């Protein structure tokens, strides 16, 4: 009666009680001129149901129509007009509608006509299952590559992703009989991991920096290793790491000059 | 001894809470990055 656009279209509202009683939905769709049929037929544009029954499961098997949620009907009611179908209601959908969506929409809730705000993007991300399939090294490397490709590593909170600073908190190698209790090495580890840097205790070929604690009186080994190692290491003053707490600011590139 | 011991208990508690908060922040950053990477790969495939 109100929205005549719903006329000339069959709606198989064969269920739906959890949200609103099904007779109420039928009354509303009649007020909107929707064809209320009690069973699916090869002329119904969409099948409307609430709780999922063996009939819905068979329609999933016998792909004849789409199992549209009543929430889409509620959207039509609040909009008082037709609501375009979105990949969040149809539990089962016909292959023709699948091709229609794929031709002008992504495989996820993202759409080219309706943008996703903060909450919609959050819902899209949550709907995508979260698991572990990528190794931490590879995932961090891809993150760094994408950030450098479009200048995202310049965030003031995460700059130590590339700088894998090695902290020589162990005086001896392969000795489990000692434990540094009550030391500030944990504080240094927390400071390093705040910006994304992850410390390592096993030496490998991926470590390009060697940093010792406050015991800087070991300049002799640094001098000896400068002649030996071609990988000229860079050691800065301990005030720079404390600047992340006192100044809490990054260091500009103008300091690196002649 | 009593003063330094309950201050060291407070230090242990603050270390634990800071560690768990930093771990939660890192997990949120990691899974947000994972989801953004997935959607970015989806969009890259669509662009291609």
């Amino acid at each position: 009666k109100i929205s005549n656009i719903f006329e000339d279209v069959e709606f198989c509202v064969m269920s739906g009680t959890d949200s609103q009683p099904k007779p109420d939905l039928e009354n509303r769709i009649a007020e909107f001129g929707g064809y209320i049929v009690q069973n699916p037929g090869p002329d119904t544009y969409c099948v409307i149901a609430g709780s999922e029954n063996i009939r819905v499961k068979n329609i999933i098997l016998s792909n004849k129509h789409d199992v549209v949620k009543p929430a889409w009907l509620l959207e039509c009611f609040k909009t008082k007009s037709f609501v375009p179908w979105q990949p969040r209601f149809m539990i089962h959908m016909c292959p023709s509608t699948k091709e229609h969506f794929a031709r002008e929409y992504d495989c996820y809730g993202d759409s080219y006509f309706i943008d996703t705000d903060l909450n919609q993007l959050k819902e899209v991300f949550s709907g995508i299952k979260n698991s572990n399939e990528q190794t931490p090294e590879e995932m961090a490397s891809l993150i760094a590559d994408l950030e450098y490709r479009y200048s995202w590593d310049c965030s003031p909170l995460s700059m130590f992703r590339r700088h894998t600073v090695y902290l020589d908190s162990y005086a001896v190698i392969n000795d489990l009989s000692t434990k540094n209790e009550g030391t500030r090495l944990a504080i240094k580890a927390l400071e390093l991991r705040f910006h994304g840097a992850k410390v390592v205790s096993c030496l490998a070929e991926g470590v390009s920096h060697v940093i010792i604690g406050e015991d800087h009186s070991r300049v002799a080994d640094f001098k000896a290793f400068r002649r030996t190692f071609k990988r000229k290491f860079k050691i800065l003053k301990e005030s720079w790491v404390t600047d992340s707490i006192d100044k809490c600011e990054l260091q500009e590139e103008n300091q690196y000059l002649i | 001894q009593k003063e330094n011991e309950r201050l060291l208990r407070d230090w242990n508690d603050v270390q634990g809470r800071f560690e768990k908060c930093v771990s939660a922040k890192e997990a949120l950053e990691t899974d947000l990055y994972k989801r953004f990477i997935l959607v970015l790969n989806e969009k890259k495939t669509k662009i291609r």
